[PDB]
C-alpha cells in the first residue's frame, strides 16, 4: 500500500534545463552504471578500467571522493542498499564484492573496504549482467542475474540465498530485469527481446513476452503506477515500449527513428541505454539516453512537450498502441562565437539523478566521461 | 569571484593536460598558463583522463 | 498483536483429529498380478472405482504407540474418498511428547477376513518449534505401505520442500489464509502457472494425499495454540 | 460522493464455491467465455474473469472469482470471502455429497464474509438426469428454508446458467 | 531427428559466433590504432595551433 | 506379448535416453552461446564507441 518509489522525487514540474554543473573523466573507459545512494548523498559510477568511484552528490557545485580498484577485469554493475552503509559492485571476473563506505567528517580523509565476497565459477554461473537491491527488513537481499540465466538473491544478513531463480536460457541473455517496488514480481529482460515476468512470492515464471522485432532489451523498469506494467528499453529506434505483463500488449512507446513507428524494416542503430522514470506529481516523466548521444526528456503525459536536454537549438530540432514519434524538422553570420558543444561525444551508458537541493541528471559515455546537468 | 573563477578555470584546464601536479600553484595565474602553453607540457593537446587529484584539491580548498 | 497459547500439558482434554478426504488416483495393479494370485480379482482395488476405505489413527512416539488405534466409522463412498469425522484420539495433550506423531494408515478390502493398506502418512503433532499442528495439512500418502511411525518414520506425511508442489500448496495455503500479499492480477497467472505443475505432477506421477484437521482450541474468541511443554520444565535448575 | 467509471456503474465482486468437480470452473468459463470443455484442471487458489452485463439500464461489472475446491488448496480461514458482493454456492445434482456441504460452505459464508453478504444456491450439471440423485423439491425446501434464491443449472448445455449470475447481480443491486 | 538438426544447427552457430566474435575483437583493436593515430594527429595539430 | 513390450519398452527407453542426452546439449550450447552473445555484445559496443 505505501511503497513509495522514490526516496526523493523530482520537484513539482521539474524541467531538466540541460546545463551542464560538471565534466569528469576520472574513468579510464566506457562506464557501465550509475546509481544513486537512496540518500542521494552519494552516487557511484563503474567502469570497464576495473576501477568504481564514488561522488559526493552536494559537491557538484569535483572529485572521485573515493575510488577502488581492487577486483580487476570490467566493473560493469553496482548498486547502494538503501543507505550509504553498504555498496555492492561486480565485475566480469565474477566477482561479487559488498563494499563498505566509511563516512567521515570533514578533517579525517574517508575510506572504503571490503566487508563481503562472491565468486561465481565461469563454468557454472558466468559473470553477473545486473543486479538490484531492495530491503525488506527481515532480509536485505541483493538480487544478481547471471549469464547462466540465474538469478540469486544473496541476503545481505548473511551468506545465505533468500532464493534462486533459473531463467531459460532459451530465451537469451539476461540484459536486464527490475523488481516490483512491491517486491512481489520480477521481469527478466533478454538479448532476444524476450521479457520473462516471475512472481517472486511463489518463484514461478508467469509468463513470457517478446518484443516482435526480437531485438535486445537494453534496459527494464517497471512502471512507476501500473503495477502490471513494464518500460522495456529495446535496441534500435531508440525505441522505449511499456509493454503490459497481464496480457502481453505493447501498448505505450516512444520512438524516435528514421524508420516509421514500429516497423520491424532496417532499425537505427540508435539505441537507449538508460531510462530514468518518475511519477513526479502524476504526471509520469521519463527520461531517456543512448547511442545517439541525446538525453530526451519524454513527457508521458503531454508528449508534445518532449525535447532533447543534451543540446542547445544548435542541434536540428525535432497500431492502437500510444506512440510518441519524434520526426527532425527539415530547417554565415557569426552571431557571437559557436560554443564547446556541451554534450556527450560517445554512446552514453547510463541515465541517474539526484535530488540534492536540486535535481540533477548524472550521464555517462563509453569514453568513460561522467556528466552532471541541471 | 573573477579572479576565482578565472584561477580555478586555469588550473582545470591545466589539470586537463596532465602538467606537472607539484608546480601547479592556485595564486600564480599567469605562471600557471605558462606551463600549459610552453612545450615543457608535453602532453599538451591530449586528450583523456585528468583526474584533479586531491593534492590539488586541497590547496585549492 | 498478540499471541495467545497453552502448554499441552495444561490441557487435559483428548486430542482430536478430522480424517478428510483422500485425493489422488489409486494405481490398479496389471492383470499380470492378478493371474498370479486371483482373489486380487475380488479386492476393493477392482471391484470399485472407490473403495470403503477407512483410515486408522494410532499416536506413536519413540517408536512406540502410544495407545490403541482409533479407526473412521463406516461411511460409503461411490466417487470421491471423502470422511468427514473427528476421530477423538485415545491421548491426552499432556501425555504427548516432543516427538509425538499420528500414524494414519489407509485400509481397503482383501477378499475375507484380510485388509490390506492403500498406503500411510506419518505427521508429528508438534511443529518445528512445539506448537501443536494448527490446521488443515494435506499429507503424502506412501503407497502400499503401512504407516510407520518409528523415528525418523519411513513414511513422512510432509517434507521440511524439495519438489515443487510441496512448496507451492503451502503458498497457496498462506495465501488462502491471507498471510500472502494479495496481487489479482499476479494471482490469477501464478495459480494457472501451479495448475499447469499441478496437473503435470497429477500425470507423471500418482502419489496420493490425506486431508487431515486439527482443531483451533477456541476461548472468548480467542484460538490458543498448544506448546510442548512440562510441568518443572518452567524451572532451571538451581545448581550452586 | 466517490469516483465512478464512464463505462460501468456498480462493480459487482461474485465468488463461487463448492466442492471439486461441481463446475465451478466450467460455469465460470461458460458464463464469462462462452466455452465448455470436458478437460478437466483442478483450480489452485483464485482465479477470475470480468464480465460486463447490463440490468435495469444499469451497466453492471461482474468480476467473478472460482476457488479451488479440493482439500488441498483449502483451509480453514479463507480470505477470498472477504469483499464479495455475493457468493454462488454450487452443487451437482449427481453427488449427494456435494449437496450435503452445501450446509457446511454456507457456514463458512456466514464466518468470514460480509454479514449480509448476498447468497445463491446453483446445482450444476442439471442435464445428467439419468445419474441426478437429488431433487429439485430436496434442493427448493433447503434453499428456502434459508432464503438463499436458487437455480438448477448446467455449464454443459448453458441451461440456467447466464440466468444464474444476472439474477445474482439483481439480487445484489436490490441490496444497494 | 529434429534434435540432430538442431545440434548440428546450433554447433554451426557457436562457430560462426565465435568466428564473429573473434574479427570485432580484431576489427576493435584495428581501429583503437587507427585512433591513436588520430588522437596524435589532433595533439600534433593542437600543440603546433 | 510381453516379449514385444519389453522389447518397444527398451526401445523407448533408449531412444529417450538419447533425447535426454542431447536435451544436455543443447543446454549447453545455450550456456556457452550466451556467453559469446554476452561477448559479442561489448564488442559491437566497443567499435560503435571506437
Ligand atoms: N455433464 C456435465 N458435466 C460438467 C458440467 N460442468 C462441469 N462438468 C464436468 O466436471 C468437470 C470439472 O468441472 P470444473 O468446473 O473444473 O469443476 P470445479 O468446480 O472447477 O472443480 P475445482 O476447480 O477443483 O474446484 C469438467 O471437466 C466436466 O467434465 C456440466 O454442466 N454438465
Amino acid at each position: 500500500e505505501n511503497a513509495e518509489w522514490e526516496s526523493k522525487p523530482p520537484p513539482p514540474g521539474w524541467r531538466p534545463k540541460g546545463l551542464l554543473v560538471a565534466h569528469l573523466h576520472e574513468h579510464k573507459s566506457a562506464v557501465n552504471r550509475i546509481r544513486v545512494s537512496d540518500e542521494h548523498s552519494l552516487f557511484a559510477t563503474c567502469s570497464n578500467d576495473g576501477t568504481v568511484k564514488i561522488w559526493n552528490s552536494q559537491k557538484m557545485e569535483t572529485r572521485s571522493i573515493l575510488t577502488y580498484s581492487r577486483i580487476g577485469g570490467r566493473v560493469k554493475t553496482l548498486t547502494f542498499c538503501q543507505g550509504s552503509h553498504y555498496l555492492a559492485i561486480a565485475s566480469d571476473n565474477g566477482a561479487v564484492q559488498l563494499l563498505g563506505i566509511e563516512a567521515s567528517k570533514l578533517p579525517k580523509s574517508p575510506k572504503i573496504h571490503p566487508l563481503q565476497s562472491r565468486i561465481l565459477d565461469q563454468k557454472e554461473d558466468g559473470c553477473v549482467v545486473d543486479m538490484h537491491h531492495f530491503n525488506s527488513g527481515a532480509q536485505s537481499v541483493l538480487a544478481y542475474a547471471t549469464v547462466n540465466g540465474s538469478l540469486v538473491g544473496w541476503d545481505l544478513r548473511s551468506s545465505s540465498n533468500a532464493w534462486t531463480l533459473k531463467h531459460d536460457l532459451k530465451s537469451g541473455l539476461i540484459t536486464s530485469f527490475a523488481v516490483d517496488i512491491h517486491q512481489c514480481w520480477l521481469c527478466i529482460g533478454t538479448s532476444s527481446g524476450t521479457m520473462a515476468c516471475w512472481d517472486m512470492r511463489f518463484q514461478l515464471p508467469i509468463s513470457s513476452h517478446c518484443h516482435p522485432s526480437r531485438a535486445r532489451i537494453r534496459r527494464l523498469s517497471m512502471h512507476p503506477l501500473y503495477q502490471s506494467w513494464v518500460i522495456a528499453a529495446v535496441q534500435g529506434n531508440n525505441e522505449v515500449s511499456m509493454w503490459d505483463m497481464e496480457t502481453g500488449d505493447r501498448r505505450f512507446t516512444l520512438w524516435a527513428s528514421s524508420a516509421p513507428p514500429l516497423s520491424e524494416l532496417q532499425p537505427s542503430p540508435h539505441s537507449v541505454h538508460g531510462i530514468y522514470c518518475s511519477p513526479a506529481d502524476g504526471n509520469p516523466i521519463l527520461l531517456t539516453a543512448g547511442s545517439d548521444m541525446k538525453i530526451r526528456f519524454w513527457d508521458l503525459a503531454y508528449p508534445e512537450r518532449s525535447y532533447v536536454v543534451a543540446g542547445s537549438t544548435s542541434s536540428p530540432s525535432v497500431e492502437g498502441t500510444e506512440v510518441v514519434q519524434e520526426i527532425q524538422n527539415k530547417q554565415t553570420p557569426r552571431r557571437g562565437p559557436e560554443s564547446l558543444p556541451v554534450g556527450h561525444h560517445d554512446i552514453i551508458t547510463d541515465v541517474a539523478t539526484f535530488q540534492t537541493t536540486q535535481g540533477f541528471i548524472v550521464t555517462a559515455s563509453r569514453d568513460g566521461i561522467v556528466k552532471v546537468w541541471k | 569571484r573573477a579572479v576565482k573563477k578565472l584561477n580555478a578555470n586555469i588550473l582545470y584546464l591545466c589539470f586537463s593536460q596532465h602538467v606537472n601536479l607539484d608546480q601547479l600553484q592556485p595564486l600564480h595565474t599567469l605562471r600557471n598558463l605558462m606551463y600549459l602553453v610552453s612545450p615543457s607540457s608535453e602532453h599538451l593537446g591530449r586528450s583523456g583522463p585528468f583526474e584533479v587529484r586531491a593534492d590539488l584539491e586541497e590547496s585549492m580548498e | 498483536e498478540k499471541f495467545h497459547y497453552i502448554y499441552s500439558c495444561d490441557l487435559d482434554i483428548n486430542v482430536q483429529l478430522k480424517i478428510g478426504s483422500l485425493e489422488g488416483k489409486r494405481e490398479q495393479k496389471s492383470y499380470k498380478a492378478v493371474l498370479e494370485d486371483p482373489m486380487l480379482k475380488f479386492s476393493g482395488l477392482y471391484q470399485e472405482t472407490c473403495s470403503d476405505l477407512y483410515v486408522t489413527c494410532q499416536v506413536f512416539a519413540e517408536g512406540k504407540p502410544l495407545a490403541l488405534p482409533v479407526r473412521t466409522s463406516y461411511k460409503a463412498f461411490s466417487t470421491r474418498w471423502n470422511w468427514n469425522e473427528w476421530l477423538k484420539l485415545p491421548v491426552k495433550y499432556p501425555d504427548l511428547p516432543r516427538n509425538a506423531q499420528v500414524a494414519l494408515t489407509i485400509w481397503d478390502v482383501y477378499g475375507p477376513g484380510k485388509a490390506v493398506p492403500v498406503g500411510g502418512t506419518t505427521v508429528s503433532l508438534f511443529g518445528k518449534y512445539g506448537m501443536f499442528r494448527q490446521g488443515m495439512h494435506d499429507l503424502k500418502v506412501w503407497p502400499n505401505v503401512e504407516a510407520d511411525g518409528s523415528e525418523p518414520t519411513k513414511t513422512p506425511g510432509r517434507t521440511s520442500s524439495e519438489d515443487q508442489m510441496s512448496r507451492l500448496a503451502k503458498l497457496t495455503k498462506a495465501h488462502r489464509q491471507g498471510h500472502m500479499v494479495k496481487v489479482d492480477w499476479l494471482d490469477r497467472l501464478t495459480f494457472r502457472e501451479i495448475e499447469m505443475i499441478n496437473e503435470s505432477e497429477k500425470r507423471s506421477s500418482n502419489f496420493m494425499y490425506l486431508m487431515v484437521e486439527f482443531r483451533c482450541v477456541k476461548c472468548d474468541d480467542k484460538e490458543y495454540g498448544i506448546v510442548y511443554y512440562e510441568k518443572d520444565g518452567d524451572e532451571s535448575s538451581p545448581i550452586l | 460522493m466517490s469516483s465512478m467509471n464512464p463505462e460501468y456503474d456498480y462493480l459487482f465482486k461474485l465468488l463461487l464455491i463448492g466442492d471439486s468437480g461441481v463446475g465451478k470452473s466450467c460455469l465460470l468459463l461458460r458464463f464469462a467465455d462462452d466455452t465448455y470443455t470436458e478437460s478437466y484442471i483442478s483450480t489452485i487458489g483464485v482465479d477470475f474473469k470480468i464480465r460486463t452485463i447490463e440490468l435495469d439500464g444499469k451497466t453492471i461489472k461482474l468480476q467473478i472469482w472460482d476457488t479451488a475446491g479440493l482439500e488441498r488448496f483449502r483451509t480453514i480461514t479463507s480470505s477470498y470471502y472477504r469483499g464479495a458482493h455475493g457468493i454462488i454456492v454450487v452443487y451437482d445434482v449427481t453427488d449427494q455429497e456435494s449437496f450435503n456441504n452445501v450446509k457446511q460452505w454456507l457456514q463458512e459464508i456466514d464466518r468470514y464474509a460480509s454479514e449480509n453478504v448476498n447468497k445463491l444456491l446453483v446445482g450444476n450439471k442439471c442435464d445428467l438426469t439419468t445419474k441426478k440423485v437429488v431433487d429439485y423439491t430436496t434442493a427448493k425446501e433447503f434453499a428456502d428454508s434459508l432464503g438463499i434464491p436458487f437455480l438448477e443449472t448446467s455449464a454443459k448445455n448453458a441451461t440456467n446458467v447466464e440466468q444464474s449470475f444476472m439474477t445474482m447481480a439483481a439480487e445484489i443491486k436490490k441490496r444497494m | 531427428q529434429k534434435l540432430y538438426s538442431r545440434a548440428q544447427r546450433h554447433q554451426e552457430k557457436k562457430e560462426k559466433i565465435q568466428r564473429h566474435n573473434r574479427k570485432l575483437g580484431d576489427l576493435v583493436e584495428k581501429k583503437t590504432i587507427d585512433l591513436r593515430s588520430h588522437y596524435e594527429r589532433l595533439a600534433n595539430l593542437r600543440r603546433s595551433h | 506379448v510381453e516379449k514385444n513390450r519389453k522389447i518397444v519398452a527398451e526401445n523407448l527407453e533408449k531412444v529417450q535416453a538419447e533425447a535426454e542426452r542431447l536435451d544436455q546439449e543443447e543446454a549447453q550450447y545455450q550456456r556457452e552461446y550466451s556467453e559469446f552473445k554476452r561477448q559479442q555484445l561489448e564488442l559491437d559496443d566497443e567499435l560503435k564507441s571506437v
